[PDB]
Order: structure tokens, then C-alpha cells, then sequence
């Protein structure tokens, strides 16, 4: 029974311009088995209308999902993706960086 | 360019008398057009690209039938494999099937494949030549035999070599607007110091389709590697893709390093340099 | 267009 921990990336669909509205993106991949949980956070708190792609997998059978919602970034509001999985003893939070 | 149609099915069991989870998705190149999903509110094959909402009631009655069909056979497989592997009913297990079409730049058949996984491992798969099978382990061997008795390779081949290409070249024509684009990547290069003696350079590819792409980084002439972070290519969510490549460099020496981009939209390969 | 032939129990 293979299990693989999720790779995670958090980023925006357009280069962050700041004060202008955009989409935050949490992209999990490389995991197995398929049950995963994913929240998008703003200053710790979770965001209200998050949508995800349909579950698919890669050539090596690992799964991938994109999670996205709409947001207007600012200098100092903090964004983050947070991710749980059987392979994770606790949830893993990965913070958003405009140039990453 | 070449093109490809793929279908991806995933079936997960749940402990005890629970019904399994089933999910179908179908892609043209890198573009999802159909989903089915047992946990969802419709129990039909639903559209996902606007060019497929073009298809009429029949098309959707039929696909839904095909999907329900597969799902039934998946649900049976899960019971079987459980026996074959001597496993309790406590556990959730997983059954995965990929199959599909590749055509070249003239839309003539190039190749096809069919592949089946069990708990994240290759279980059985059609060889490149669409006539023979690879069975991992000896439970796969029992299958191989059953599927040989039923001439399953021939059937799949008749589909792969026929209707699969047929319909792909339909959806290319119906999708002509969107599916038949090639979007060249839009580049930039960010520079931020990380110490008094080092700086990070990041090479960005944005808004490109299809996904396949190749950023790399070289020092004088030949390449750094090992020394470079590189995020796996990712979806932006508007049907385009992103990627970046990064190396930390000795400050003040950033005009030794150079960055290379390769992609189908780019007639002539870019080399980017810190552009201050 | 999914295949309607070639899919059968293991």
C-alpha cells in the first residue's frame, strides 16, 4: 500500500498587483491515498467560497487537485494554504509569497 | 502540434457496507471537458468545457451509461482484489484506470495506452504495441489470463485505434477556438538579495499552454543544476500554466548566470538575463 | 467519448 505526502504550492493566477482583485490558488499534488483536506486562510481565519478542480492523477498514479478562490491582496494581509492527509501527523500550512 | 484525449477513473472503497467513491474525468490535451462523481449531486456525466455543452441529449445519455458501466465494473474489482490480496474489510482501497489517444500534427493516430493501478501500484497494463500485457505480481497474472480469454487487448485497441481518434479530431474541430491555441510563455526575472554576499534570481514562465515546458539555469556557459530550486509546473486556473526556476548567486556576479526557456509557442528559444 | 468496449472485471 503506497502512500505519498502531498506536495503543496500556494500562489495567485495573476501577478499580485495589490488592491486589485485576483485568485488565490492552492495546488496539492503527488499524494496517495486520495482523501485530503484543504483550506485557504487569510490572517489565520478560513475563506468563504473556495472551489476545487475534479480529482485526477499523474503518470505515476499520484493525485492532484487545485483549490482556488478570489482575493484582493494587500501589503500586509497574510494568506496561506493548509493541508491535512493521513501521511501528515498534523496539518501543514504553507504561506503565500507574491514572488513564489 | 500533436494532441491527446485521456480518461481518468478513480474508485475508492470505504470500510464495511459503505458504497465506494467514483470519479471520472476526461481531458483534451490539458483541458478537462467532462466529470462524473459519485459524491456529486447530478449522477450524470456533466460538461466542463463550453465546446462540449454543444453535444446533445443522446451524447449525454450515452456517456452517462458508459460511466455507470465502468463504475459497476470498478466496484466489482474492488471486492475481487481484496480477496486476491487477503485484506480485511476495515481498509479503504483504491483502483485507478487511465486510458486514451495520441495523434500527431496531421491528426493521424500516433499511439494509445491503457493502464490500471491498485493501491497506487501498477497492477496491469497494455504494452505500447496494444497487443500484449504486463502483469505486476501473480494476481495480475490471473487477470491477464481472464482478459486474454476475453480478447480485451483487441477490443481496447479497436477503440483506441478508432473511435478515440475519431472523436478527438471532432473535439479539436468543435473546440477549434480554444483547444487549438499555443500560448507562448511570458517571462520575467526577479532579484532579491538574501545576505550581504548572495542574491536570489528567479526566472518565471507565465500564461503558457500546453503544460510541457523547460526552464533551466546556467552559470558561465554550461549549467548549474543541483543548485537551483524549480517548482513543478502548475495550473493557474484559467487554462494556462506557470513555473519558475531559482538559484542563489554570489552577489555582484549575477551577470554570469543566464536562464533558458523552451516551449512549443516559442519559435526560437529564449535566454533571459538579469535585466536591471 | 469514453470506450464502451474493453472494460471488464479483473
Amino acid at each position: 500500500m503506497i502512500q505519498r505526502t502531498p506536495k503543496i504550492q500556494v500562489y495567485s493566477r495573476h501577478p499580485a498587483e495589490n488592491g486589485k482583485s485576483n485568485f488565490l490558488n492552492c495546488y496539492v499534488s503527488g499524494f496517495h491515498p486520495s482523501d485530503i483536506e484543504v483550506d485557504l486562510l487569510k490572517n489565520g481565519e478560513r475563506i468563504e467560497k473556495v472551489e476545487h478542480s475534479d480529482l485526477s492523477f499523474s503518470k505515476d498514479w499520484s493525485f492532484y487537485l487545485l483549490y482556488y478562490t478570489e482575493f484582493t491582496p494587500t501589503e500586509k494581509d497574510e494568506y496561506a494554504c493548509r493541508v491535512n492527509h493521513v501521511t501528515l501527523s498534523q496539518p501543514k500550512i504553507v504561506k503565500w509569497d507574491r514572488d513564489m | 502540434g500533436s494532441h491527446s484525449m485521456r480518461y481518468f477513473f478513480t474508485s475508492v472503497s470505504r470500510p464495511g457496507r459503505g458504497e465506494p467513491r467514483f470519479i471520472a474525468v476526461g481531458y483534451v490535451d490539458d483541458t478537462q471537458f467532462v466529470r462524473f462523481d459519485s459524491d456529486a449531486a447530478s449522477q450524470r456525466m456533466e460538461p466542463r468545457a463550453p465546446w462540449i455543452e454543444q453535444e446533445g441529449p443522446e451524447y449525454w445519455d450515452g456517456e452517462t451509461r458508459k460511466v455507470k458501466a465502468h463504475s459497476q465494473t470498478h466496484r466489482v474489482d474492488l471486492g475481487t482484489l481484496r480477496g486476491y490480496y487477503n485484506q480485511s474489510e476495515a481498509g479503504s482501497h483504491t483502483v485507478q484506470r487511465m486510458y486514451g489517444c495520441d495523434v500527431g500534427s496531421d491528426w493521424r493516430f500516433l499511439r494509445g495506452y491503457h493502464q490500471y493501478a491498485y493501491d497506487g501500484k501498477d497492477y496491469i497494463a497494455l504494452k505500447e504495441d496494444l497487443r500484449s500485457w504486463t502483469a505486476a505480481d501473480m494476481a495480475a497474472q490471473t487477470t491477464k489470463h481472464k482478459w486474454e480469454a476475453a480478447h480485451v487487448a483487441e477490443q481496447l485497441r479497436a477503440y483506441l485505434e478508432g473511435t478515440c481518434v475519431e472523436w478527438l479530431r471532432r473535439y479539436l474541430e468543435n473546440g477549434k477556438e480554444t483547444l487549438q491555441r499555443t500560448d507562448a510563455p511570458k517571462t520575467h526575472m526577479t532579484h532579491h538579495a538574501v545576505s550581504d554576499h548572495e542574491a536570489t534570481l528567479r526566472c518565471w514562465a507565465l500564461s503558457f499552454y500546453p503544460a510541457e515546458i523547460t526552464l533551466t539555469w546556467q552559470r558561465d556557459g554550461e549549467d548549474q543544476t543541483q543548485d537551483t530550486e524549480l517548482v513543478e509546473t502548475r495550473p493557474a486556473g484559467d487554462g494556462t500554466f506557470q513555473k519558475w526556476a531559482a538559484v542563489v548567486v554570489p552577489s555582484g556576479q549575477e551577470q554570469r548566470y543566464t536562464c533558458h526557456v523552451q516551449h512549443e509557442g516559442l519559435p526560437k528559444p529564449l535566454t533571459l538575463r538579469w535585466e536591471p | 467519448f469514453a470506450t464502451g468496449i474493453g472494460i471488464i472485471t479483473v
